[PDB]
RNA sequence: AGCUGUCAACCGAGCGUUGAUCCGAGGAUGUCCGAAUGGGGAAACCCGGCACGAGUGAUGUCGUGUCACCAGGCGCUGAAUAUAUAGGCGUCUGGGGGGAACGCGGGGAAGUGAAACAUCUCAGUACCCGUAGGAAGAGAAAACAAAAUGUGAUUCCGUGAGUAGUGGCGAGCGAAAGCGGAGGAUGGCUAAACCGUAUGCAUGUGAUACCGGGUAGGGGUUGUGUGUGCGGGGUUGUGG
RNA sequence: CGUAGACGGUGAGAGCCCGGUACGUGAAAACCCGACGUCUGUCUUGAUGGUGUUCCCGAGUAGCAGCGGGCCCGUGGAAUCUGCUGUGAAUCUGCCGGGACCACCCGGUAAGCCUGAAUACUUCCCAGUGACCGAUAGCGGAUUAGUACCGUGAGGGAAU
RNA sequence: AGCGAAAGCGAGUCUGAAUAGGGCGUAUCCACACAAGAGUGUGUGGUGUAGUGGUGUGUUCUGGACCCGAAGCGGAGUGAUCUACCCAUGGCCAGGGUGAAGCGCGGGUAAGACCGCGUGGAGGCCCGAACCCACUUAGGUUGAAGACUGAGGGGAUGAGCUGUGGGUAGGGGUGAAAGGCCAAUCAAACUCCGUGAUAGCUGGUUCUCCCCGAAAUGCAUUUAGGUGCAGCGUCGCAUG
RNA sequence: CGUGUAUGUGCGUCCAUGAUGAAUCAGCGGUACUAACCAUCCAAAACCA
RNA sequence: AAAACACAGGUCCGUGCGAAGUCGCAAGACGAUGUAUACGGACUGACGCCUGCCCGGUGCUGGAAGGUUAAGAGGACCCG
RNA sequence: UCGAUACGGUUUGUGUAGGAUAGGUGGGAGACUGUGAAGCUCACACGCCAGUGUGGGUGGAGUCGUUGUUGAAAUACCACUCUGAUCGUAUUGGGCCUCUAACCUCGGACCGUAUAUCCGGUUCAGGGACAGUGCCUGGUGGGUAGUUUAACUGGGGCGG
RNA sequence: GGGAGCUUGACUGCGAGACGGACAUGUCGAGCAGGGACGAAAGUCGGGACUAGUGAUCCGGCACCUCUGAGUGGAAGGGG
């Protein structure tokens, strides 16, 4: 669930930082959805977890 | 997201017309249902060229259908193609379900869709004539024969 | 010209001037286990399919090939279900595991220091994960510089400098430009505009079209949109 | 004797006893480095002006915003670089850098790719060296050594 | 070549309204003037200024940093063949007592309730071996044994005991709950690695002679058995 | 538990003995296209107060 | 080895169903091939007679008329 | 269903000199009428019940201008606008009801499938722009983690 | 010590020479100049008879200044 199966997007690794300054490690996860996919005009579709980057560039299409 | 209507949709426009919509509007339902086309450099004369050709191309009722069958098996059809040396009968390629429905028109013929062309079952790999099935509705499928000939 | 590895002799037998032992190179053979891969298993031991051959009166038995899984080409088939697709057959080509260090990209401590401690330090260290190559990474300016008529890809070494700075301004941390060297390739190829061609998807049966005039004929849909592939053209900063 | 007086060995300090040493010489085969061909590409019309509110010049990109990472730089007036999440441009009057930012000048031409040498290292193989150790030393291991032995196991681990 | 926060100026410069007074600087000395006895200063002349690079020694900085020693803290692995609990499948429990429900018969009644007599064989039932425990006591206490032996003691058809095979793993497991137990080690196992962890603490630190020779006070301190500076030692230079 | 050969009894594909069962033409009643028959319910347009 | 734990019995609270709870980053699993006469958690501890008063404090449950309150919106005015 | 702005239009202005509830300003000596005015009878809005705008019927040939006043004129007519009331065209936010198409279903059936309470696909039946999940943000947070919790002292603690 | 008149020296630039002393702190000071108060003048006045009424450094705020301004002019930021 924070790995694309189009781009191959990964979650990125930081810190979070506290007021008093305690960094603690933590994710960046990449907003991936579920989408059920289609390939031709028509056609069965197929679950995919795609990145809404992904789905706004147009990517994934759907019927 | 900007597109090209080529239908009639209520409260967004007609046939034709340029719209602005939400994203979600066009990429999940208009888009989809071919109601509408992506905004393009040709976009103005594929949006009037698929309008035109559905209404043409649309069947409506089990009796227009088992009319459309009882049309179109009163043909036999040419199909022109591309092939190899006569003795391997080989075609470069294969015969597409869009030559099909264009061979049949151009025979004086229903304009069928293309989809409704059992192409793949027909199995035509080599020259000469072969049977192919038609599904008009679920429950009316006309049989037509085509000559493959060489170009 | 002596040999039959050695601890390691002792016995018992033999080879070598018709070149032995020995030394170098290339082949042959190479049980079983091991990624281990026909199936199974407590690694090195249990049980098979198929093909060919051997052996039996026949069964049993014995050789020699071949049979995992996944990924990617190519062919056939195309469920629910119509288009189809998922999948299923067949076949070819690969991958899998190991290795002391060195590389690159990710994940990432604590003891400790701060004479306590959380920011900070230790340290991007230890360890871990993914992958290399004989080296790797980087590399051909959307660079520096400061009005000098400047330098001119990257990497690496010496300096600049324990400096500018940074820092519970604590403990500590710490550049770059510039200059001197190593190397020589201040190296190359592409995307678009615009021609040509093939072909996918829409149309069209009339204009169009057929390299372009001036034409003279002709041929008649060869057309007309838009996408993709393959050839020409284009590789640049004084902009090209 | 010496182009040989390296270093060993030989019954005690050996250039002349032995293996050697200086110096020469040698490869059927395989492998490696060349050169030369074949063979494969590629090219064969180039120079030269003009002209223009003409077209093109790498888009979910740059930019911007939020939260981080990393830079001498610990959020700081914080540029430059970079991840994730939103938002989202212009094709040269363009755009991006010259430590907030603006103007003016200067430099450069992002969102495509490839690239040898100078640099790092040594499991293993060959030739050598030491004001290095000489058996409680030197490797844990000169002796069946990762052996005996200890532990369920990871692992620990001698002595001669 | 210094002074200044700096622009900057320069044997001067900074502060300042000062040609005021100070600060810092103009190597060091000598002579002579001219002002001061408010500590001497200000001008002329002379004399001229010493640094830097090897290398020995002492101390110091960053590194294990003179040597030995924790309890503990991380990272990655190894362990349920002991023990805790659970899962699957087997086995075992001499002998002797007691007499629930139910059933049957006979009293009793209008029918019952109820009451005798049989039959029956219930139960975390009773006594007691195997077996499983470990209550009391004596012995053992460089043991026969890193938890045992003798004598008695408890449970002993059940929440029983036990074989085989299996499962749960460390801030985790399991616990009829004692912080119990998790391989003779548990208020956080074991092993390797970070690692030569860190100890204001304890111990240790190896041949000689010659000269000199302390302190145990003051001030400050997350300080009081630590440390900084001063005081007191020594070596060198200067001043006598 | 398997294997081979031999011998003897019955059981049979083709021959044949026994065995069943389904399409279709034609003579008849109640479903029932459809115009009506019978029983029953309602008022558009609506007459009257 | 007990007076501690467990126990049958009691009350409260949670849970309407891949429930609540628990293991896991997730998928998934146990709960349970169960369904409120069930399951989980808490305290009490056969049985008999009983279990009084306090909702100020701190939890839990429900409510939202006021006071206060994030990011996101807005973007006056001001400054270079 | 509200709420900001914009754009088409309409309502509505008690210094006093007064024909008098003086809009500031420009074109301003002529408008407004038979596509039917002066003068009334009613409906509607405001109200300082002074009186204004307006629809229909009725009436049938005017009110009018520097008119003198007045800082400021004509309610004769035309232009943008302002104290404020409003309606429709856009733009843009808040709440609420629905719809299906994203998304969700450990609801059914069917297929991949001989085997299959996995998984995937198809379809039907339900949820539904909610939920879930990114990013950003405020709470609860000994559930867990790293740590701190002074010294003097006739031993320490307590007291000081 | 008590009373009264005027006033702001409860100053700006400075400071020979000392006290005190681990260090950091602390303390006294004649006198020179500016611009002032009181006094006829001499003169006195850099808070209060004297010794307590206080807090290092860092970081940051505000006012002012002929300082700096990361290519240049500005600005931000930084100095005094
Ligand atoms: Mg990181
Ligand atoms: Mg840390
Ligand atoms: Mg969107
Ligand atoms: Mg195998
Ligand atoms: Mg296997
Ligand atoms: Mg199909
Ligand atoms: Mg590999
Ligand atoms: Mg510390
Ligand atoms: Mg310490
Ligand atoms: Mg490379
Ligand atoms: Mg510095
Ligand atoms: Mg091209
Ligand atoms: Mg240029
Ligand atoms: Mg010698
Ligand atoms: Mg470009
Ligand atoms: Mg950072
Ligand atoms: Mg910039
Ligand atoms: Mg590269
Ligand atoms: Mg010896
Ligand atoms: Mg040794
Ligand atoms: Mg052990
Ligand atoms: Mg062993
Ligand atoms: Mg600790
Ligand atoms: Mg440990
Ligand atoms: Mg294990
Ligand atoms: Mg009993
Ligand atoms: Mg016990
Ligand atoms: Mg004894
Ligand atoms: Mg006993
Ligand atoms: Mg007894
Ligand atoms: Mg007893
Ligand atoms: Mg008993
Ligand atoms: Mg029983
Ligand atoms: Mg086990
Ligand atoms: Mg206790
Ligand atoms: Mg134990
Ligand atoms: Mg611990
Ligand atoms: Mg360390
Ligand atoms: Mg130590
Ligand atoms: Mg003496
Ligand atoms: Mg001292
Ligand atoms: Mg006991
Ligand atoms: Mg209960
Ligand atoms: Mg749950
Ligand atoms: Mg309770
Ligand atoms: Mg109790
Ligand atoms: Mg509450
Ligand atoms: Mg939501
Ligand atoms: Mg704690
Ligand atoms: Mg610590
Ligand atoms: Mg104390
Ligand atoms: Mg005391
Ligand atoms: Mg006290
Ligand atoms: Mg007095
Ligand atoms: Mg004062
Ligand atoms: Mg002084
Ligand atoms: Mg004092
Ligand atoms: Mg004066
Ligand atoms: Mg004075
Ligand atoms: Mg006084
Ligand atoms: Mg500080
Ligand atoms: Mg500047
Ligand atoms: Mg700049
Ligand atoms: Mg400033
Ligand atoms: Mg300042
Ligand atoms: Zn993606």
């Amino acid at each position: 669930a924070a790995v694309c199966d189009i781009c191959g997007k990964g979650p990125g690794f930081g810190k979070s930082v506290s007021h008093s300054h305690r960094r603690t490690s933590r994710r960046w996860n990449p907003n991936i959805q579920p989408v059920r996919a289609v390939t031709r005009p028509g056609g069965n579709k197929q679950r995919i977890n795609a990145c809404t980057s992904c789905i706004k560039a147009g990517k994934v299409s759907r019927a | 997201m900007k597109l090209i209507l080529t239908a009639e949709v209520e409260h967004l426009g007609a046939a034709g017309d340029t719209v602005e919509v939400k994203d979600g509007y066009g990429r999940n339902y208009l888009l989809p249902r071919g109601l509408a086309i992506v905004a393009s450099r040709g976009a103005e004369r594929q949006a009037e060229e698929i309008r035109r050709a559905r209404e043409s191309k649309v069947i409506r009722d089990i009796e227009h259908a088992n009319e459309l069958k009882t049309a179109l098996e009163g043909l036999g059809d040419v199909t022109l193609s591309v092939n190899a040396a006569g003795d391997t009968g080989k075609l470069f390629g294969s015969v597409t379900a869009a030559d099909v429905v264009n061979a049949i028109k151009k025979a004086g013929g229903p304009n069928l869709d293309k989809r409704t062309v059992q192409l793949a079952k027909a199995h035509i790999k080599s020259v000469g004539t072969h049977p192919v099935t038609v599904k008009l509705h679920t429950g009316v499928e006309a049989k037509v024969s085509l000559n493959v000939v060489a170009q």
